[PDB]
């Protein structure tokens, strides 16, 4: 619908968005978890949300609620009504209402049938079951979600009714398969193109098109059985005509039905999503413990008290009795029960952040039918935060009357103060970065008076389309810096927070700012970036300075977190990400097969016509001054680079608006008519190769010329936008009345169209061609350039105004500049020329603009998970406590896993090193190179055979005469001035087997004196 | 003494609902499994991150070293670039 919804429209699709524009969600309980959910839903664009709560504000709530203020507490405002205006501001298209009416077991639940989904937090279990029974039995069922965080534990439950239709189960687009052969048999066997496995699984359904020969399969649906990576069987083809060539098969996506059971029944036979397959039995063990807590609250009307031995013994007894009533008779996990009784009255905000993201995506699934919902329980937990504590005393967990009581009751005061003392470096300040700053604020990061500081940096100003997933930015913040605005907002959440906001990007050209001393001062670096290059760069800096790094990322419903800890793990750069897709040169230029190929071609044509060529033109005449000088230098045998292309542009320069339309008309004829005729001249429709096969075999598609017709809206759109862009480049003023179809037809009415003339130009067919480098200039071309250069000088068409052009910059998010409209028209005209299915403007924009789909739900989820890992880094936890996470909420699937174990590289004699090792030798003034060699051997066990300083070869014994360098002092050998203190050297060693290459060791830092 | 050869079938699942069924030997290295996945998917080994039972599988080790058995499930995971 809107430019506010652009990035997330690509996640959900237009059909799902429209259902969200008609949905009313009821959310009860506005503690920390309800607030997170409400924030996500309003950002995602649910049309109406009612936030319900019956409780007054309390000082404790300031620790878990990022919209509450101390003024709310002194006035004892209702929790839902206090945050209502802050939530409403997240986007004024959403209707946010508050309710504070009582809500108990005598309440008539009929008012709930106004809602499509009900979300319940902080609600007693008996009432949950009563509401669940009501919801699931409505004539259309009201979808039901229950979610809670207690201390370091959480519970998420979905019940979308007896039969729920999922319209798209995976969120993945149907793949296309090219057919190579089909046999006449029962069953018939399909073979796909060589070197392209079909990647299909038995049972999937396919449709077919463009098969030549075997008439009867086109337009049919076939269920396949995989035979090999390249072949599968379909139906009976014995009676059909023989297969000749061609054919494309497309996966059909079938709607699926999911069955849900009541909360009451699911409590006794729970279906749990397994998020850590090292402990597949843990979710049922948590289910048991958390049901015991509900029974404790019902029996005693309170939660257990920390340190009260009788309370935890009772919770264990309830847990033990529940376990006997379950089907498997699962042993009770006494550790889970103990830590649940310990922390029950606390509340872990980053866990609520993560649960709130998942639960919000589940609400979206409930009202759209997009993606397969959770079925039916999720038990995200933060046990890895406390296991290292052992069994501490409870004094450290008791409330102290500050905003950190909720957190302290989870992790203890020692760890809280370590968080308050953190220096952390937050790189990037967009969607993830805004969620991180809010998570830091609730944790107290960097609030200590003594130590502690959040440094956040981002080079960007705030724009529209950022207010979707970045909840700290408002429309009145447009043109304000992201880092400054987010910093100011975080201070409102927590007034003790100390933040230093920069306007820089972290890259090689700012390494003098973010130098080694800067990283050494940080405790942890956290990335919130939108590209792989920045991630690998920051990683190289953290590795060089022995600092931990927490990375994360999203794409739509997909997300990851990665933990990098010195001496414990590998770093980010130990793995490679998928590169940008490389469309082969010949495919892009001559033989497109997909709409992606014509979109890239249109994007490249915009860049060539309106950016690259104008700037080459400008730089050429800036370098060579005037046309008379270039003419004199060409006739004297000199050759200037790009000269012939410049003169062509000079001679064809349009002088008025009319000539801009004529140029645009000429380009239409070249791109969408002549190109087709030229390829057919080189490769006639029926031309064959030496092997007797057709040249126009899949994936190649023959072009067909297009006849220009101003009555075609696609042709008019091309002519309009091409003409106005050429008018911009050539500085020709134009009014919007000159763009009318009537005004355009008159300008072209008496303009002759040049008939097509073929050439014997060679067109590359190799899929590994990669540009023809540079063709040498011909004798005819130089002769034609001189003719055009003289013709421009004689007719005074080479003045100063003629020697410059305006350079455009591709801007995807301004609809009035015509950039996207030009690309869409050019791409779809080229697609029609090749009988490729066109794409609408929104799809073309996504692909041309390299836009990455994003939704606040995933963003909030991975940010909560990163904050949990940051607590572990703060505490110096062991390797086993850390978790990477790889997730896709579309499925849903969550894979926690231990992070990458640090690897050992063997030097020799059992001596190994890791990426984190750095060796040091401390010399004195008379310390020689021989001293250095002996010092390395004595300290580290092996003698160096090579010493290098960058590219300077300090000592290479195999080079003639280097033995004399052993007696030289290290001062005279190195010659230092930039770093007075030390020099960083590269040291190598003799290999195990003689004659092989010397083995590199850790970097070695040599200190010239003892200081 | 040398053991009997133990052939097995394992499943490599993506996080997008796909399943790759692999015919392997228990003595296969993790390196060899990445090569087989490259043959089936076109994914270069240095882009493949494989998770089994909450641990990340590394080169230089065998399926048996990781206690991977008949009908075991591995997950093929990726890092995302948005933020
Ligand atoms: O610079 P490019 O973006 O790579 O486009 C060029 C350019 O076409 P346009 O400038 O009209 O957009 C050439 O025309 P000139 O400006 O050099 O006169 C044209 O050459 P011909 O007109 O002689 O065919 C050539 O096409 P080709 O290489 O098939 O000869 C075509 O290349 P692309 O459109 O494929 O990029
Ligand atoms: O994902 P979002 O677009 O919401 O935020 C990404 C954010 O990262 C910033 N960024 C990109 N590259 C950077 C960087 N910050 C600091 N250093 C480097 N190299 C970008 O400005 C976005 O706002």
């Amino acid at each position: 619908d809107d430019a506010l919804y652009s990035r997330q429209r690509y996640v959900l699709g237009d059909t799902a968005m429209q259902k969200m524009a008609k949905s009313h969600v009821f959310l009860s309980g506005m503690g920390g978890l309800g607030l997170e959910i409400a924030k996500n839903l309003v950002l995602a664009g649910i049309k109406a949300v009612t936030i319900h709560d019956t409780e007054k504000c309390q000082a404790w709530d300031l620790g878990t609620n990022f919209f509450l203020s101390e003024d709310d507490v002194v006035n004892k405002r209702n929790r839902a009504e206090a945050v209502l205006k802050h939530i409403a501001e997240l986007n004024p298209y959403v209707h946010v209402t508050s309710s504070s009416v009582p809500f108990n077991e005598t309440t008539d639940l009929s008012f709930l049938d106004k809602y499509q989904c009900v979300v319940l937090t902080e609600m007693k279990l008996p009432l949950q079951k009563k509401i669940n029974d009501f919801c699931r039995s409505q004539c259309p069922p009201i979808k039901f979600i229950s979610a809670d965080v207690h201390g370091i534990w959480s519970r998420l439950f979905c019940d979308f009714g007896d039969e729920f239709e999922v319209l798209d189960t995976t969120g993945e687009e149907p793949k296309e398969i090219f057919i190579s052969n089909i046999t006449q048999a029962n069953p018939g066997i399909v073979t796909c193109l060589e070197n392209h496995p079909h990647k299909l699984e038995t049972g999937q359904f396919l449709t077919f098109r463009e098969i030549n020969g075997m008439t009867g399969l086109n337009g049919s649906i076939q269920q396949i059985t995989v035979i090999s990576p390249f072949s599968f069987s379909i139906g009976d083809t014995t009676e059909l005509e023989p297969y000749l060539h061609g054919g494309i098969a497309v996966q059909v996506k079938t709607p699926k039905t999911v069955f849900f059971e009541s909360l009451e029944r699911q409590l006794k036979h729970p279906k749990c999503l397994i998020v850590d397959f090292s402990n597949p039995e843990a979710p049922l063990e948590i289910h048991t413990a958390m049901l015991a807590l509900d029974q404790f609250q019902e029996k005693y009307s309170r939660k257990p008290n920390v340190g009260c031995q009788q309370d935890s013994e009772e919770l264990l007894k309830l847990a033990t009795s529940i376990s006997e009533t379950l089907e498997e008779k699962p042993d009770v996990n006494a550790d889970i029960v103990h830590w649940l009784s310990w922390t029950a009255q606390g509340f872990l905000s980053p866990l609520a952040a993560a649960v709130g993201g998942v639960a919000s995506q589940e609400v979206l699934k409930a009202v759209t039918g997009k993606f397969s919902p959770l079925c039916q329980w999720l038990y995200l937990e933060a046990a890895d935060i406390v296991e290292s504590l052992g069994k501490p005393e409870c004094e450290e967990f008791l409330p102290r009357g500050d905003r950190y009581d909720a957190l302290r009751a989870c992790i203890g005061d020692t760890l809280c103060q370590k968080l308050q003392n953190l220096n952390i470096f937050l790189v990037g300040c967009g969607a993830i970065g805004c969620e991180m700053l809010k998570n830091f604020a609730l944790l107290g990061v960097g609030t200590s008076k003594e130590k502690g500081m959040i440094t956040v940096t981002d080079p960007d100003l705030i724009e529209k389309s950022n207010l979707n997933r970045q909840f700290l930015f408002r429309p009145h913040h447009i043109q304000k810096p992201k880092s400054y605005t987010a910093a100011d907002a975080t201070l409102k959440i927590n007034s003790q927070i100390k933040i230093d906001a920069h306007l820089n990007k972290v890259c090689p050209t700012t390494e003098t700012i973010y130098n080694d001393e800067f990283y050494t001062k940080q405790d942890v670096i956290i990335t919130a970036l939108d590209n792989v290059e920045a991630r690998r760069y920051v990683d190289s800096r953290c590795l060089a300075n022995l600092r931990p790094l927490l990375d994360s990322g999203t794409m739509g419903t997909k997300g990851h977190t990665e933990v990098i800890v010195p001496h414990l793990t590998e770093s980010y750069n130990s793995h490679r990400d998928p590169p940008e897709e490389e469309i082969p040169f010949a495919t892009l230029k001559s033989f497109p097969a997909a709409i992606e190929h014509t979109i890239q071609w249109a994007r490249d044509k915009f860049e060539s016509s309106f950016s690259h060529k104008p700037s080459l033109f400008n730089k050429f005449w800036q370098t060579y001054s005037s046309a008379e000088e270039v003419l004199q230098k060409i006739q004297s045998g000199h050759s200037l680079e790009g000269c012939f292309q410049v003169i062509k542009l000079l001679s064809r320069r349009p002088r008025n608006w009319s000539q801009c339309v004529e140029l645009a008309r000429l380009k239409f004829e070249k791109y969408f008519n002549h190109k087709a005729l030229q390829l057919l001249h080189c490769f006639p429709l029926d031309i064959r190769l030496k092997d007797g096969s057709l040249f126009w075999q899949s994936p190649k598609r023959p072009p067909s010329p297009i006849k220009f017709d101003l009555n075609e809206p696609l042709h008019l759109s091309f002519l309009q936008n091409a003409a106005k862009l050429y008018a911009t480049v050539y500085c020709i003023p134009f009014a919007e009345e000159d763009l009318s179809a009537d005004a355009l037809l008159n300008i072209l009415s008496e303009v002759k169209i040049q008939e097509f003339k073929p050439s014997n130009k060679v067109v590359q067919t190799d899929e590994t061609a990669r540009k023809p480098d540079h063709v040498p200039i011909s004798s005819e071309d130089e002769r034609n350039a001189i003719f055009q250069l003289e013709k421009a000088i004689l007719s005074n068409e080479a003045t100063k105004s003629d020697l410059q052009m305006a350079v455009l910059s591709f801007e995807k998010d301004d609809d009035h500049n015509g950039h996207i409209d030009f690309i869409t028209a050019a791409s779809n005209l080229r697609a029609k020329m090749y009988s490729i299915e066109p794409a609408d403007r929104f799809k073309t924009k996504r692909i041309a603009g390299k836009i990455i789909p994003a939704i606040a739900t995933t963003t909030a989820t991975v940010s909560g998970l990163v904050a949990l890992e940051m607590i572990k880094v703060t505490g110096g936890y062991p390797f086993e406590a850390y978790k990477n996470c790889f997730l896709n909420l579309a499925i849903p699937i969550v894979v926690f896993t231990e992070t990458t174990e640090v690897r050992k590289t063997k030097i020799r004699n059992g001596i190994s090193f890791t990426i984190w090792d750095r060796w040091t030798v401390h010399g004195k003034e008379d310390f020689t190179l021989l001293d250095f060699i002996n010092a390395v051997k004595e300290k580290y066990g092996i003698e160096p055979t090579m010493v290098v300083q960058g590219v300077k070869m300090l000592y290479v014994p195999v080079m003639p005469g280097h033995a004399k360098r052993l007696k030289l002092t290290m001062h005279k050998l190195v010659k230092p001035t930039t770093e007075k203190k030390y020099v960083d050297l590269t040291v190598s060693f003799a290999p195990d087997i003689d004659g092989d290459e010397d083995l590199p060791g850790p970097p070695v830092r040599y200190y010239f004196s003892h200081d | 003494m040398h053991h009997h050869h133990h052939h097995m079938q394992i499943f490599v699942r993506t996080l997008t609902g796909r399943t790759i069924t692999l015919e392997v030997e228990s003595s296969d290295t993790i390196d060899n499994v990445r090569a087989r996945i490259q043959d089936r998917e076109g994914i270069p080994p240095d882009q493949q991150r494989l998770i089994f039972a909450g641990r990340q599988l590394e080169d230089g080790r065998t399926l048996a070293d990781y206690n991977i058995q008949r009908e075991s499930t591995l997950h093929l995971v990726l890092r995302l670039r948005g933020g």
